[PDB]
């Protein structure tokens, strides 16, 4: 029980981990730079995560 | 520039992201130009989008 537990909670906290991103939410990304320079910081954390 | 911000990139035409090309330019200060300012061309400045 206790793998699950410490497995679906590393897996849920790599969602806060910001990946080498401005922010780990989206929408404080999308909100401020423009697409074409904002994809790139996309396609990173879509890696990341 | 492809994917880039700009008075007339933004209100008039943006080059698209697929553009291969060279930008090439010539100097048409001899012939096109005139007195007093040329009237014959155009751009719109403003737009609501």
């Amino acid at each position: 029980v206790n793998q699950n537990a410490q497995a679906l909670n590393t897996l849920v906290k790599q969602l806060s981990s910001n990946f080498g991103a401005i922010s780990s939410v989206l929408n404080d990304i999308l909100s401020r730079l423009d697409p074409p320079e904002a994809e790139v910081q996309i396609d990173r954390l879509i890696t990341g995560r | 520039a492809p994917g880039q911000t700009g008075n007339i990139a933004d209100y008039n035409y943006k080059l698209p992201d697929d553009f291969t090309g060279c930008v090439i330019a010539w100097n048409s200060n001899n012939l096109d130009s005139k007195v007093g300012g040329n009237y014959n061309y155009l751009y719109r400045l403003f737009r609501k989008s």
